[PDB]
């Protein structure tokens, strides 16, 4: 597929495969977040800080309350025909939605049925003193409450509410609840414009918690196969399905996906090495990584996956389109594969791969340990290729290399190599360029009249 | 690095196509040379890449790798061609000539 | 492109030589100069090199101490310096024009051969 | 305006309409944060720690009163004449100015007659030993002093004063201090390079009290209408106008806007669809979100404004220029979008709008509950838009959804759509087009001569 | 060089001049730090939170040690000749690297030496009480070892191990560890794909002691003279050289560069104001900040550096090229710098160099104190030069400002300007634009067959 | 979804223009098809979509619709046209015939 | 495009029915096979309809579970079976050639029609 | 272009003036309109300007409450009201059009001059 | 700003160039205008920019600036040239006329 004798001729070196896996086929486990702490045990240091809180959390999650009543209102059983599907939804009432707010207020009329076995011993929840507490869902199902601010409360006002003046106790008390909010805001304030969607990450949830999900993850259990590259690849996700607004607690179905390695698709990295050219340095303007599917070339966005050792994991598809000319450069035709010029000192020189060594030697001092004396790079020549067939070891200043065989041809410091085009990559350059390209346009089209 | 040279001596007539080779005790790649010198003066490079004939020299002379070993080969041999044939590897320090095969016009 | 060696010399044992090659032609601070060894009947024997203005010396392990290389770029001369010369140093001497870079030790040139005589 | 019928053709389903407001006429409000705790009930554990946070935050905050002296020692009352303005500067000495610099300069002259005032009861900021002290600047106006590590000192250091060794205590109020530190350094160190300015935002200015924003808005008190929406869109700001090296406090002067509604100016969003065309998938590259005001169709920087239900809340315009080419796309001439390939299998495939579905059902399974038989899309239509006159009833997988009616035409699906023209927005493949189209238009020129 | 006359003339007015510094030559220092709490004075309220915390840091610290591992088993002494180097590594084994990454495993070989002192007395470094602790690395060196949670163990838990159940306080510290861990992940996790290289800063490294790297900087001790300048411009990193996965600590070395200012270059700031052509406004399209090095004007990537008053401190040669057009712009011939439309109410208007006033007249209201009267702008007049050969004092507004004296052409506000092409800087509208001019293209070509 | 369909019987003579109308119950939009049996034989489909005529049917007969009612129109009957007429709806599940008019030729 | 039905046939109450209807002309896992009663005197009635190749049927409420359908792609056939016969199965059978998609259930092509006859 | 201003007129002391002067021929709301005074023996004296419509008045400061100004635009009529008539004011009074913006102070069109004479 | 106006009073004959020069107390750059009175008559403007003449005034009178002062050349004087001559700045408020040269034909 892709001709990495010529791409690495232009200072594209080939670098490690890794596969490509994305998430899919999660299972849901159901969690509590109460967002006001028990401060029974102390309730003669609390004054009327709590009031206020409490209004304040009201005015926090009613709009995601309303927000989240536009499909528990209008999403109901088919009574109709059951055969194709049984969750009904009423459109005009709905109005204006994506495809992704369908799927999510489906999975919240899915959630609603244990949401509603929740519901009951909601008078357990609001009693729950520990930061963590276990009640029975069903009598063969359990769930995890989650209380916001129980440790602060339990073991640094609690043990000193005889040591320091109460209104001490009590200010402090209002500075945790202030920077608790202070927390939340951030991510369940006016930003959670959609609830309803289940991309939220674990995360980002656990903010209701003071940012500790790990204990959230612990407490619910999880398969270790992949479970901290599910974690960092976003993949760990949840959504909102209850909020109750008189005992200020929140219900959360967490997902906890698998990942699929896809079959035939692979992502191959190639480091950029400077080359030489007309007494100046190159480096070519190629994606660093390309996404190989089923023989098809594409880019993908691999700023939103986790790059790992031997794979890639994303939460979903991140392929992009690639043009015909970039595409028909990876596959031999140098001649299109654009170049900017190096102004800058602190750029890529060499490279390594499978043991042999692609250096530009104008630029650094390459010498051969074996006899002492410098490696040659002539003018017409990009890059050198070292291995152990010249120079078993190389060295290139402090550090000494012994080198392997180069695979492909003999012929490599011999045969040439067509150059493409030189190009700016600055933004405002951009705009400057297509400027000069349609001023030059215009000229032409004026010839042509 | 050691060469073993062969042969050690040998004569040879007019006209007659010799062969001189020598084996280095490692693979030395392209990287080898031979020298020829006479009685009283400094040596001549002959050939300085395992195929390729120095500038000056004719085209009578000739040389070829075997991978393994590496030979000299003259075409029509010249009474001016009598005296000691050397090869060196210049692969690695130090540098090792051969033993020198001493050619007598017979 | 030629290189003239200094004149034959006869030393006693525990003396010094100091051997010069002048190089024409060329340009001195690029060519590597080899210093090569031939005792009659023994063969030649590689004695080092050096890379005249960069300082740049390789040494043979049997030679090292024994001999010293010294380049002048304002006179365009090499100089070994042989110390402590024994019955074993009873050999000529050549200077050759070795590559400029790795990969290239072939000598393209040679001196006309220095001949030291040592005896007691 | 907006031809929304071919847009949804070509995939751009419609929206919801939202209102533009910024903020303007900004009330302002005085508070003390003092950078320093008091220790004075534990002074036989502080040790040599608090010579060196001295020296620390003196030189922290001694560039911060540096920048502010330029303009403080070169701005002064108008005594030639007051009818046109009240405040004079010294251009030649300040040299280098922006227009923002000098309104905050005039701003930062403007406080400093309350900056006075507060700066008398010097001594009562310095002996402050709670976290949140009001004392009065004025006899009708109060001030409000925050103490960056009271709370902690109060609650945490005081009472185990002889519970543990005293050396215990001192390295943990040590490492205290050095955490306030490390968290203040990230907003108030070199990165502040201009302090002058009123566009620091409440929230980074909260870094001196250690991020509890929340305690300074709630203590100074604010109209609730629109708190959130002021807050969020990072709106409430606030200007340093008082640097103390000898007390360590600083006086910030905190905005609170208004929001006021830009008339007769919407903000319009449009749902991107893939669409059909020639055996393979598309989406238009058209801006998602248009900013129309007064029938002027122009972008948005939508990234640093903040999206609600009913309104789209910035802190300035945010407006930016449109193409004539995309102005003349999004009023109908469809042949002027540009379109990009497909080739990742996560993207929008049909989208609700007032109770009508555009779906292509090309790609997705869409079927009729009504009959239970699939519903049918050429090869020469780019979307199905299915409502209650053909379907009432569409089942898309694991949703039933009831649709409403189309108000537009009723030969939605017969009628043709002209398609524009197919591009690549990745950056590398952008220069790569340039390249191609610099490369040809040569080409062009050189036949010309 | 630059033509600074004429680029004010198109509202790019000259700004502050900054010197160009670069980190160099830095000095290592190693430090421990161990990531387990020493909890012998509180084990009868562990439980099994520590067993558990034990697994989960091994499971972490796993992929390090074995990232580690494969420059430690490749890299070793130079037995043929130290003449040019003196660390040899095997590039078969390695298989595949960078030249970052081959300098970045010689580094690790140096510090192993210190890495193998520093492995002695490894009970010592278990046994640590406190949160910070020196001990001899050497008769003559020292090493501090830096414990995770200690202080929070210290005095939040060992104080109360009497005032509160035993099962909260274990519950407590499972809360911390988790919450330690949640906070180490964002760094430590899967996203350190490369620990071998030395770019990992030191607020990032921090991580592990809870982000206070203010400790870490104040206990090792450093030059003052620009250590605030070091370490907000990213330019004091640190390599982990070991990991003990039994006691559960890793080694740093910590890096101290010095800043170098490059001889003969300079950065240059240019205000933008928007200027009147047409009954319009406009705004100039070039870069802010060029850099002029040895008299070669170019871009430079400013994101990544930081910007001070005086100068620019950067941690790598940021230098990027420069179009001919753009540097022809920038040297006199404004008929090639793009302009872009200014549709926004909120843009730069004026400013202020070596006290005299550039302003837009057309569109601010400026008037002169001297006389009370209006100061005029023509439609011919892209911009207006202020100084006190004409008005001595203008008030634009609420701010009144005496003028300098330009040192410039006498005749700048009568001399005309050639102004360039518009362009639009959005993304969608950079595709739309090379649509068109494709298209255009691809027109000729067709009259050309 | 019912059809009441008029008239259940009509008798007319050759070359005179007949319609036959059948309201549904429910409105059942463009989608509806009338279709011709006679006797001993498998009805043909006549009209498919309200105002559409099939294939290998004369443009003799026409359909209307007028929105609440369909109808369809025979002009100039021929004697090959007696029968029986019905129309369905194949608007939704169950598809419902109609009561089917009886047509003699007078 | 024709559909061939199997013959007439007489059955004991109680019984079962397997009437066959085979489609040649056309591609058979394509079309929906609709299957309509007519007994005399009381007009046409839907049955119900099978689509090939998929096995998605759907079914008239008042004749679910009295029959069944199935079709067999490999001879091109479409089955019937009738379950539990009664005097009130006396009638003829077509099987109609229906749309392939939504809004198309118009009946293109008819078969012969299957009498059944049930007696005591 | 024309200002007409009012009559001759002589006042006892202590009485008020409104001297108007009527523009012809521009934009009456563009152009500032000045007022001078000439006492006869000691030279002209600026007293004051104002522009019309906008209502912007510049005033000579030892003439500033003696002397007021005033513009309508519906007539296109600047007034002067001088206050507290003296024997020092006894002068030739003009009305001048000044320019329209900042550096145009001169004066380019006058009135004929209203005479005023103050007598006990 | 006060005007030191030279000479306070001047005859000069027909046809005799004349210069008549005023000094502001302090720099008004380009902004100085020479204004002509005669006996029962409004000043015209004869000079609006320190070097630029006004409409309608011939080119026989011209303006020169020396910086720190500015001066008015009449040359080949006529008699209709007598009367008063006046010198405004309109650089700053308050303006400020000359003291009036007197220009008496003799
Ligand atoms: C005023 O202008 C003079 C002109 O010589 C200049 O030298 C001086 O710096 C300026 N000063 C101010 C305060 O405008």
């Amino acid at each position: 597929i892709l001709h990495y004798e010529k791409l690495s001729k232009i200072g594209l070196v080939k670098g490690v495969t890794r596969k490509y896996k994305i998430k899919s086929n999660p299972l849901t486990k159901d969690i509590v977040i109460k967002m006001i702490p028990n401060v029974s045990n102390m309730s003669q240091c609390t004054g009327s800080v709590m009031e206020n809180y409490k209004t304040r959390l009201n005015g926090i999650l009613t709009p995601i309350k309303g927000a989240l009543e536009i499909y528990k209102n209008n999403t109901h059983d088919c009574v109709g025909d059951v055969r194709l599907a049984g969750v009904c939804m009423a459109g005009v009432a709905i109005g204006i939605a994506t495809a992704a707010q369908i799927t999510a207020g489906v999975a919240l009329y899915e959630a609603m049925k244990n949401a509603d076995n929740i519901n009951k011993l909601k008078s357990s929840i609001e009693s729950t003193n520990e930061a963590v507490v276990k009640l029975q869902e069903t009598a063969e199902k359990t769930v995890y409450v989650f209380t916001a601010l129980q440790d602060y409360i339990n073991t640094n006002l609690v043990p000193t509410i005889d040591k320091i003046p109460c209104k001490q106790t009590e200010l402090s008390l209002d500075l945790a609840l202030s920077k608790y909010l202070s927390d939340l805001l951030f991510v369940f304030g006016p930003n959670l414009q959609d609830p309803v969607s289940n991309s939220m990450t674990i995360q980002a949830i656990s903010q209701a918690f003071g940012g500790n999900y790990e204990t959230l993850l612990r407490t619910l259990g999880y398969a270790t196969e992949d479970f901290d590259d599910l974690l960092e690849s976003d993949s760990i996700t949840g959504q909102i399905i209850y909020v109750d607004l008189s005992s200020y607690y929140i219900i959360v179905r967490v997902y906890f996906p698998i990942l699929t390695e896809i079959q035939q698709a692979y992502i191959q990295e190639l480091l950029p090495v400077s080359f030489n050219n007309d007494n100046s340095e190159w480096i070519s303007i190629v994606p660093n990584f390309i996404l190989v599917r089923n023989t098809l070339i594409s880019n993908i966005e691999i700023g939103f996956c986790l790059i790992t050792k031997r794979s890639v994991i994303c939460n979903q598809d991140y392929a992009t389109p690639m043009t015909n000319n970039m595409r028909e450069c990876l596959t031999g035709s140098t001649e299109k594969c654009p170049r900017e010029l190096v102004v800058s000192s602190h750029v890529p020189r060499f490279a390594l791969s499978n043991g042999v060594l692609f250096a530009n030697c104008i630029s650094v001092t390459c010498q051969c340990q074996t006899t002492g004396r410098a490696i040659s790079q002539s003018g017409e020549q990009t890059l050198l290729m070292i291995d152990n067939t010249t120079c078993p070891t190389a060295v290139l200043g402090n550090v000494i290399i012994s080198l392997g065989k180069y695979l492909g041809s003999v012929n490599y410091n011999s045969e040439g190599i067509a150059i493409g085009p030189p190009v700016f990559t600055d933004k405002v350059d951009i705009s400057s360029q297509i400027s000069s390209m349609n001023q030059s346009l215009q000229q032409s089209k004026d010839y042509i009249k | 690095i050691q060469m073993t040279q062969s042969p050690a001596s040998l004569s040879a007539s007019v006209g007659e196509t010799v062969t001189i080779t020598c084996r280095p005790s490692e693979n030395v790649h392209i990287y080898l040379a031979w020298y020829q010198q006479k009685q009283g003066k400094s040596p001549q490079l002959l050939v300085y890449n395992a195929k390729t004939l120095a500038d000056g020299v004719p085209s009578r002379f000739s040389g070829s790798a075997s991978g393994t070993q590496f030979s000299l080969k003259i075409n029509s041999l010249q009474p001016e061609d009598f005296g000691s044939y050397y090869c060196q590897h210049f692969w690695s320090i130090p540098y090792t000539f051969g033993g020198g095969t001493k050619l007598e016009i017979k | 492109v030629q290189l003239q060696q200094s004149g034959a010399e006869l030393m006693r044992p525990g003396a010094s030589m100091k051997i010069s090659c002048k190089a024409t032609g060329y340009t001195f601070s690029s060519y590597w100069i080899d210093w090569v060894k031939q005792r009659p009947g023994h063969g030649l024997e590689w004695i080092g090199e050096i890379l005249p203005g960069s300082g740049d010396t390789n040494y043979n392990e049997n030679f090292k101490g024994k001999a010293a290389f010294t380049a002048d770029t304002s006179s365009n001369t090499a100089y070994m310096q042989l110390t402590s010369l024994t019955s074993e140093d009873s050999a000529v001497f050549y200077c050759a024009r070795g590559g400029r870079y790795h990969g290239q030790g072939f000598f393209d040139y040679w001196g006309q051969g220095t001949t030291l005589t040592v005896s007691s």
